[PDB]
C-alpha cells in the first residue's frame, strides 16, 4: 500500500517506549534475524538507532538477575547489534586487522603450543615466540583504532556503560566486560576466526593459518576478559606476559570506546520509501497475530499499546 | 588405546565450559569467560575400558556459527547444552541437531541432551519437555549441574558408550 497508509502503525512501532518491539522479541524465535533486518532500516531512517538499540540493550539488562551472563545467549538485542556493527564498524575492522591478518595468512612459521597437536621436532619456543610478536604487533593496531569506531556505535557502547551502572552499582569491573563482549567477543574474535565476514580477505587459510587465528583469538579474548591462561588449558601459559603487560591498555580502550555523551546526528539518512519494511514488518505481526493477543491479554503499561497493536494489524490486514 | 572426540555445543552462556572443567579439573568456575574454542585431553576409565577424551569446548554465539562446520566434521559425539532456567538456550538446541545433522550427512549421530543448571530454583524448562524432545530424536537426556558435579561424569560418560553403540 501507499506508506502513506501505513502511518498509524509507523508512529506506534517508534514510540519511545519501545514497548511493541519488545513484544515482538518475545513473540519472534525464527524471525529473529528477519525482524532484526526490517526493525533496523525503519529505525535508521528515522536516526532512531540509537532509540532502538539503547533502550533494547537497557531492557536486557534490567532482566539480567546473574552479571556473568549478561549479553551470551541470542537475544534480539544481541542481533540487532550484530547487524548494526557489521554495517557500520567494518572500515574499523579493516583498519586494526587487516595487515594483521594478511601477514599471518602468507607465513608459514607455525604459533602451535599444544602438547599434543605438535608435529615431530616443531620447536616450540620459537613458535610462542612468533605468535607474541603477532600478537604486540595486532593489538597495538587494534588500540591505536579506539578513535576509528564511528561516533554513534561509541554512544550505545556509552548506552551499555550507563545501564550497568545503574544496575550493578558495586560492581565496577562490568562496564568494561559489557562493551568487551561486542566489540571483541562478537566482533574483533570472530573477524580473526574468518576474515570474510567484513571481507578482510578472499581466500581459505592454509592448516597453519587457520591455527594461528584461533590460537590469535583466543589470547586476544583472555586479554579483553581480563583473565589469565593458567585455569584451563596448560599449554598457553606462556601467553600470559603479554597480558600482563597489556591488561591496563584493554581496560582504557573499553572504557573509553563509551566515551561519548551526546548524540552525533551528521551523516544523516537521506528521506526516501519505508513501504517495503513496514509492509514486510506488518506480515510478522500477522504471522504472530495469535501470540501477539496472548501477550495482550496481561495488563500492564504496555496493554493499551498491544491492544492497538492487533486493531491496527488487523485493520492493515482487511485494508490490503 | 581408543580415543573419543567429544564436542560439547550450546548457545552462550549455558555451562559447556563449566561442565567441561568440573569434568577435567574437578571444581566450579564462577567468573566472566566467554570462551573462542578451548580443547582438553584426559585419559579415563569407562565401564573397565581405558580410553581417552578428545574433549572440544566450542562458542555459542550466533557470530561463530560457520565456524561451527569445522569441529562438528571431525567430532565423534555431541553434547547438547541448555540451560532450565533460559527457555531461549533450549528452542535453540534444535539449530545445533540440525546442522550436525547436515555436515555429516546422517539422522542418528551420537548425541546425548544435557539439562545444565537443575540446582536452581528458578527453573523455566520442565524435565519432561526435555525428556520428550529426546524421545523424538532417538538420544539421551540428562540433568546436571556444574556447580554440584551431579550428571556430569554422567552426561560425558554416557556419549562414550553412545559412540560405542555407534
Ligand atoms: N548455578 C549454575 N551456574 C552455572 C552452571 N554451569 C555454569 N554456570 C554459570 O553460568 C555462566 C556461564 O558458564 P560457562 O560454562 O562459561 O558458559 P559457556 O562456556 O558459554 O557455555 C557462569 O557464570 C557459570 O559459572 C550450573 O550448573 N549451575
Ligand atoms: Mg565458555
Amino acid at each position: 500500500m501507499p506508506e502513506e497508509e501505513y502511518s498509524e502503525f509507523k508512529e506506534l512501532i517508534l514510540q519511545k517506549e519501545l514497548h511493541v518491539v519488545y513484544a515482538l522479541s518475545h513473540v519472534c524465535g525464527q524471525d529473529r534475524t528477519l525482524l532484526a533486518s526490517i526493525l533496523l532500516r525503519i529505525f535508521l531512517h528515522e536516526k532512531l538507532e540509537s532509540l532502538l538499540l539503547c533502550t533494547l540493550n537497557d531492557r536486557e539488562i534490567s532482566m539480567e538477575d546473574e552479571a556473568t551472563t549478561l549479553f551470551r545467549a541470542t537475544t534480539l538485542a544481541s542481533t540487532l547489534m550484530e547487524q548494526y556493527m557489521k554495517a557500520t564498524a567494518t572500515q574499523f575492522v579493516h583498519h586494526a586487522l587487516k595487515d594483521s591478518i594478511l601477514k599471518i595468512m602468507e607465513s608459514k612459521q607455525s604459533c602451535e603450543l599444544s602438547p599434543s597437536k605438535l608435529e615431530k621436532n616443531e620447536d616450540v619456543n620459537t613458535n610462542l615466540t612468533h605468535l607474541l610478536n603477532i600478537l604486540s604487533e595486532l593489538v597495538e593496531k587494534i588500540f591505536m583504532a579506539s578513535e576509528i569506531l564511528p561516533p554513534t556505535l561509541r554512544y550505545i557502547y556509552g548506552c551499555l556503560q550507563k545501564s550497568v551502572q545503574h544496575k550493578w552499582p558495586t560492581n565496577t569491573t562490568m562496564r568494561t566486560r559489557v562493551v568487551s563482549g561486542f566489540v571483541f567477543l562478537r566482533l574483533i574474535c570472530p573477524a580473526i576466526l574468518n576474515p570474510r565476514m567484513f571481507n578482510i580477505i578472499s581466500d581459505s587459510p592454509s592448516p597453519i593459518a587457520a591455527r594461528t587465528l584461533i590460537l590469535v583469538a583466543k589470547s586476544v579474548q583472555n586479554l579483553a576478559n581480563l583473565v589469565e591462561f593458567g585455569a584451563k588449558e596448560p599449554y598457553m601459559e606462556g601467553v600470559n606476559p603479554f597480558i600482563k603487560s597489556n591488561k591496563h591498555r584493554m581496560i582504557m580502550f573499553l572504557d573509553e570506546l563509551g566515551n561519548v555523551p551526546e548524540l552525533p546526528d551528521t551523516t544523516e539518512h537521506s528521506r526516501t520509501d519505508l513501504s517495503r519494511d513496514l509492509a514486510a514488518l506488518h506480515e510478522i505481526c500477522v504471522a504472530h497475530s495469535d501470540e501477539l493477543r496472548t501477550l495482550s491479554n496481561e495488563r500492564g503499561a504496555q496493554q493499551h499499546v498491544l491492544k492497538k497493536l492487533l486493531a491496527i494489524t488487523e485493520l492493515l490486514q482487511q485494508k490490503q | 588405546m581408543t580415543e573419543y572426540k567429544l564436542v560439547v555445543v550450546g548457545a552462550g552462556g549455558v555451562g559447556k565450559s563449566a561442565l567441561t572443567i568440573q569434568l577435567i579439573q574437578n571444581h566450579f568456575v564462577d567468573e566472566y569467560d566467554p570462551t573462542i574454542e578451548d580443547s582438553y585431553r584426559k585419559q579415563v576409565v569407562i565401564d573397565g575400558e581405558t580410553c581417552l577424551l578428545d574433549i572440544l569446548d566450542t562458542a555459542g554465539q550466533e557470530e561463530y556459527s560457520a565456524m561451527r562446520d569445522q569441529y562438528m566434521r571431525t567430532g565423534e559425539g555431541f553434547l547438547c547444552v541448555f540451560a532450565i532456567n533460559n527457555t531461549k538456550s533450549f528452542e535453540d538446541i534444535h539449530q545445533y541437531r540440525e546442522q550436525i545433522k547436515r555436515v555429516k550427512d546422517s539422522d542418528d549421530v551420537p548425541m546425548v541432551l544435557v539439562g545444565n543448571k537443575c540446582d536452581l530454583a528458578a527453573r523455566t524448562v520442565e524435565s519432561r519437555q526435555a525428556q520428550d524432545l529426546a524421545r523424538s530424536y532417538g538420544i539421551p537426556y540428562i540433568e546436571t549441574s556444574a556447580k554440584t558435579r551431579q550428571g556430569v561424569e554422567d552426561a560425558f560418560y554416557t556419549l562414550v558408550r553412545e559412540i560405542r553403540q555407534h
